[PDB]
DNA sequence: ATCGGATGTATATATCTGACACGTGCCTGGAGACTAGGGAGTAATCCCCTTGGCGGTTAAAACGCGGGGGAGAATCCGTACGTGCGTTTAAGCGGTGCTAGAGCTGTCTACGACCAATTGAGCGGCCTCGGCACCGGGATTCTCGA
DNA sequence: TCGAGAATCCCGGTGCCGAGGCCGCTCAATTGGTCGTAGACAGCTCTAGCACCGCTTAAACGCACGTACGGATTCTCCCCCGCGTTTTAACCGCCAAGGGGATTACTCCCTAGTCTCCAGGCACGTGTCAGATATATACATCCGAT
């Protein structure tokens, strides 16, 4: 604990329960064990993109707060357009 | 106690007809806030933004479930395995 | 003289003097046809009330007379063009429809 | 073995004196002068039925290219209608037997001796039968293959229409004024959908060439069929095509009836097209490529239209978002019975796919349909 | 500072359709949002047309076109027919 | 007895007499559904009725079917 | 004995059989497939036809906007690039 | 007897043979002809520009060459080397074309 | 007053003056900065170095001079990032690269 | 009239890079279409970053983020080094 | 496994050849030099919304234990797709001619930009009540092991 | 099939908070003018897309052998579902401070605009050599026999 609280890894906080109602909400009726680790790692690399791109909207913006409407663009500009934030 | 697959086909009834968000709402924020921490600047995250973003998360990991089950079938199987999941971001592009 | 608005002209609820300051403020063309924002504008209130009609319908059959975002969900993936239209658009708080594959049914 | 003509194809039943006894019974020598064929661009002489005084060259060769026009198979179409159509027993039995085997043998294996021996054992034996009996026949026919006109008013359009057929791609615009036909197969169809019949009146909008007043005229006995046209060059050849339809048509014994056409000018603010439409039956209108503008007038000329008109169209005459507030409760639209149906393959000359086509028949009262939000959508919705 | 929107407008066309049907605040930010999205995807791809022809104005018929290129099959033959009617009765004045 | 049907889909079921006139027709929708007179158009056998004409002049038969016309904006 | 029609246009008949087995087999090959069924020729036809039906009405509604006869290759590029399937070297 | 190769030998021959051309493998004629029909829909006459009928056989080809690449992707995954019109359904339905 | 490119002043090949005026023309915003038109080229000349960097190394890796349409596919897709920003593009006359799956060859 | 392209900086750049190679004209017809295709992306990007932060211009700033947008990984950073040494350069003389 | 036979194809060299690279006219777009407006930078202030914590509750996660149901491996069938060969089809090349549709140039007239005065549409704030969420209990419907 | 047993649906009552409607108050849409110029129409040019024909021969197509791989069956087995108990952390609710996101006001440097000058690049033209194509041969690979 220096001067921020550096975040543990947080990734784990996407639980296994939490990924097999993910996959039942897609009508999935069986999942293997090793499918929570592939969408813990490709849940990552999505969030990864995203936010990358919201946080470069707000750097450019000269703004210290990621806003909605930065996530939304960064969606928008991905393909992946999201409705009832703004825009 | 209820058949492998009776309980399963339950949660799928229950969850495709709900729409409250399946991911905790604080690991989420936590695990958004550690993905942003890669840049120095300590953000604030506006709260609609990390609702936007688990949004956009969950319906990205839904429609994946959706295309790695229909991989699954397609295989003659009905348990999803990572290389369903390899196969979905593969043939999607993502990959 | 009275001030009549175009939206009025049109029988167009949607407000076809607002299309028209946002087509020449969002710098689409250095110059825009008048007839240009009345036909936007229609469409916009074509496709609006086409969801909105759908998404009505939804909530009647769930016997709700409030439209959420779950009703425009199944109003918009149930049609083959609104769902073809909003393909690459997720819509916040509006889940996925009820599709079970016949795989997964019970033997 | 395969014959030029579907004998067992749709057999329509003549509803009026489609053969002119009385013309063929006082007229015994041909004077009219179709464009014979050899004039278009080793020969055959087909000899008329009915007329002796009559022969018709052919280029019977299998070396040039048959895309754009085979008289070889016109030929055989014409001599195969004469054995099921035009001869009486038992003359049809000797000529279907004699010929026919020998002159699908010869088309199929390109024998061109062999086809002109077929062409001139034919007429020698045309030329033997009486007259009377035939004649006599033609009084007593009641029914004719649905191929017959269709393959006529082809023979028709090869002779006008094929020569300056590319004048019919001088439309300026791609979304009005462009030229299209509907093939003889899908006119026939609509006009027993329509139930077209003698004393009826058919108008046709935007005419092009007239097939469709022509067909019209001649497989329904239409009292009166019109037609409305602008193009100059659509107007010439509709022209042209008329002249040679009452040529052939006084060569084979048809009857034609009254046709009418409104040549190089507009359909909207017509007077003729104007006092025509309450007297019509029948109300044809490829409306393909139709604009909206041209739509909203064809719609302003319909307002006249009277109960029980049908109208037939390539896409609805009423858009498919229209509704009644102020300026339709004395608007025919409301009135109108709108039915799809599906367009058949080859139903249309520019192109083989096909699509749809509508009926709107005018109906005493207002249009039930539209009332209902069901009909209005596109095409329940629930979890 | 005023942060309009289509959310009147989106309830009038509401009521127009469903008299006794309300809509809730996501649903109406949702309607909104699609609203805003359309709208840029047509003016932007009636903007590419006239960029295409080097034309310089946004006419009734660019974004009859864009309205053609953008909404699938009937929703397009629809969406032109609401725009024609409307552009004809403004016209009309 | 007659029966009136409008945009909506909806059947609206009315006891009037022949003698009856347009206007008071007009006031019992208006009675019935609260829309008021100046709004609503009748139509029966594509033929729309007249305030100063009654049924009788229409000849309406029992147990017709008539229909309503909101006028929402007009032109 | 023949019939035959050919009015004012020549009218193309179905000419998607024009895209052979052996064209789908190339393709297929060039795609690394080692083994072909013998169903994925009409499949493919079809998946063709609705792919260039959709292409060549965006590139003609291309072309009616700008009031032309001829589909530019230019109408082509704008048609593939809305579909995301942007394609170079012809503009 | 004669030299005759196993199967699959010479399908992986055309593999290696096509993928190392770039020369295109539908015949000029017969996509200009399909590309024509598919336009006579419209009644207007259309003219195709020669270079719009390339770079439509340009861009189909590559569409097809991706799919099969899709296609070969997900018989590969169902433990076969033999691709069926269920694979291109499957790959044009995660594509989100169907 | 000699002329002197603004190409020349940032040292580009590429047209910083025919990139100024095309986003002027572009109809990009109403005004376009003085710095941009550098910086837009700037960036095109160091991408289409890239591109034809990797392209001469493939066509020396085939023995031939001149950059082909096929050289530029192998170029682009033989790199991830390359691949990665022209992922929904068809290179004309490209091909594809020189890959079969590895159950697919013989045992 | 004049149909303009970048082949002539195209082959400039490729006689900076690589002194013996030429290239063909189907080669060099789709660098023109890359070094288009990229200039609409940036120039649309940096159009919808002025856009949403309400400003009329595009400087160098829109154009940067547009460039950290759109290129992924080290292509972003190497063109936005290039970019800077580019104004730096411009701006000093 | 290893040795020959047949095959494909890779390498090599020779001879074209038309597309690439370079030279030149010039003209149209880029560059230099004011001018003036306004968009953007910078400074000051408000207070909205963010962080952090804290404590209590309670749903959900994690751990552990059957067990049976689906994944994977092995075997066998047979048929359907690969490979050659001989025939047939028509694509591709290679000339010619038509003419009409794309492109460019020249009016000039309708149409949209711009600007100033006006005011009603539309948005920010605040009731306020009823449609929807929660909770208790009873009826309904499916599931499973006999 | 029947019984027992767990989700799930529904009925009613209660509660609540947010959608709907109302009230000001801006200020952005509307009206009314001119005025620059975009582009619709007309006329001319010209070149390229359509159409035709003939010949060569590369490729498609049909057929036959056969073999290997897709599909079905059967078996094991292990891992993942379902359920129960403990544990853990999300969640809600509430407090607090203050970071910085809006917002306004001022100045003033940057860029639109325009005018003139001029040279960089695009059309055209011509040289000539990289690449394609020809054959001919060496070498690598597949496959059958031992
Ligand atoms: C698609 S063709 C139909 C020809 C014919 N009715 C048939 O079906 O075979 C349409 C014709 O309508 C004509 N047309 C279009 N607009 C017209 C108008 N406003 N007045 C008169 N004729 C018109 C054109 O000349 C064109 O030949």
């Amino acid at each position: 604990k220096r001067h921020r609280k550096v975040l543990r890894d947080n990734i784990q906080g996407i639980t296994k329960p939490a990924i097999r109602r993910l996959a039942r909400r897609g009508g999935v009726k069986r999942i293997s064990g090793l499918i929570y680790e592939e969408t813990r790692g490709v849940l990552k690399v999505f969030l990864e993109n995203v936010i990358r791109d919201a946080v470069t909207y707000t750097e450019h913006a000269k703004r210290k707060t990621v806003t909605a409407m930065d996530v939304v663009y960064a969606l928008k500009r991905q393909g992946r357009t999201l409705y009832g934030f703004g825009g | 106690r209820y058949r492998p697959g009776t309980v399963a086909l339950r949660e799928i009834r229950r969850y495709q007809k709900s729409t409250e968000l399946l991911i905790r709402k604080l690991p989420f924020q936590r695990l958004v806030r550690e993905i942003a921490q890669d840049f120095m600047t300590d953000l604030r995250f506006q709260s609609s933004a990390v609702m936007a973003l688990q949004e956009a998360s969950e319906a990205y990991l839904v429609a994946l479930f959706e295309d790695t089950n229909l991989c699954a079938i397609h295989a003659k199987r009905v348990t999803i395995m990572p290389k369903d999941i390899q196969l979905a971001r593969r043939i999607r592009g993502e990959r | 003289a009275k001030a009549k608005t175009r939206s009025s002209r049109a029988g167009l609820q949607f407000p076809v003097g607002r299309v028209h300051r946002l087509l020449r403020k969002g710098n689409y063309a250095e110059r825009v046809g008048a007839g240009a924002p009345v036909y936007l504008a229609a469409v916009l209130e074509y496709l609006t009330a086409e969801i909105l009609e759908l998404a009505g319908n939804a909530a009647r059959d769930n016997k709700k007379t409030r439209i959420i975002p779950r009703h425009l969900q199944l109003a918009v993936r149930n049609d083959e063009e609104l769902n073809k239209l909003l393909g690459r658009v997720t819509i916040a708080q509006g889940g996925v429809l009820p599709n079970i594959q016949s795989v997964l049914l019970p033997k | 073995s395969s014959t030029f003509v579907d004998w067992n194809g749709p057999c329509l039943r003549l509803q009026y004196p489609l053969f002119d006894i009385e013309y063929l019974r006082s007229h015994e020598i041909y004077s009219g002068t179709p464009i014979q064929s050899i004039s278009l661009r080793t020969t055959a002489k087909l000899q008329s039925i009915l007329f002796s005084n009559y022969m018709e060259e052919y280029k019977v060769d299998f070396k040039r290219s048959t895309a754009i026009y085979n008289p070889m198979s016109e030929i055989g179409k014409l001599i195969e209608y004469s054995c099921l159509v035009f001869l009486p027993s038992p003359y049809a039995e000797q000529l279907k037997e004699t010929i026919l085997p020998d002159l699908n043998a010869s088309f199929d294996n390109s024998d061109t001796k062999g086809f002109v021996n077929a062409i001139n054992l034919y007429n020698k034996m045309i030329r033997e039968i009486p007259r009377q009996r035939i004649i006599d026949h033609l009084e007593t026919i009641d029914k004719i293959p649905r191929s017959f006109i269709h393959d006529f008013l082809h023979i028709v359009y090869t002779r006008s229409i094929h020569p300056q057929a590319n004048k019919l791609k001088h439309y300026k615009a791609f979304s009005n004024y462009v030229y299209g036909e509907l093939l003889p197969n899908f006119l026939s169809d609509v006009y027993q959908q329509c139930q077209l019949k003698k004393g009826d009146t058919f108008m046709d909008l935007g005419s092009g060439v007239g097939n469709c007043v022509v067909q019209a005229a001649l497989e329904c006995g239409c009292a009166l069929s019109f037609g409305c046209e602008i193009m100059d060059d659509a107007s010439d050849l509709t022209i042209l095509q008329y002249e040679e339809l009452k040529k052939r048509c006084k060569l084979y014994g048809m009857r034609l009836n009254n046709v009418e056409f409104s040549l190089k000018k507009s359909f909207v603010d017509n007077n003729r097209v104007a006092e025509l439409i309450p007297q019509c039956d029948v109300i044809l209108v490829n409306n393909f490529l139709f604009d909206e503008d041209l739509n909203k007038k064809v719609e302003k000329i319909l307002q006249t239209a009277k109960v029980g008109c049908k109208i037939i169209s390539l896409k609805s005459l009423r858009s498919l978002t229209y509704q009644i507030n102020f300026y339709n409760v004395e608007n025919i639209f409301n009135r109108l019975k709108v039915q799809r149906y599906d367009l058949k393959e080859d139903s249309v000359s520019w192109t083989h796919s096909g699509g749809e086509y509508y009926i709107s028949t005018v109906m005493e009262d207002v249009d039930e349909s539209l009332f209902s939000p069901a009909a209005r959508g596109r095409r329940p919705v629930k979890y | 500072t005023r942060k309009e929107s289509y959310a009147i407008y989106v309830y009038k066309v509401l009521k127009q359709v469903h008299p006794d049907t309300g809509i809730s605040s996501k649903a109406m930010s949702i309607m909104n949002s699609f609203v805003n999205d359309v709208f840029e995807r047509i003016a932007g791809e009636a903007s590419r047309l006239a960029h295409y022809n080097k034309r310089s104005t946004i006419t009734s018929r660019e974004i009859q076109t864009a309205v053609r290129l953008l909404l699938p099959g009937e929703l397009a033959k629809h969406a032109v027919s609401e725009g024609t009617k409307a552009v004809t009765c403004y016209t009309s004045a | 007895q007659i029966f009136v049907k409008t945009l909506t889909g909806k059947t609206i079921t009315l006891e009037v007499e022949p003698s009856d006139t347009i206007e008071n027709v007009k006031a019992k929708i208006q009675d019935k559904e609260g829309i008021p007179p100046d709004q609503q158009r009748l139509i029966f056998a594509g033929k729309q009725l007249e305030d100063g004409r009654t049924l009788s002049d229409y000849n309406i038969q029992k147990e017709s079917t008539l229909h309503l016309v909101l006028r929402l904006r007009g032109c």
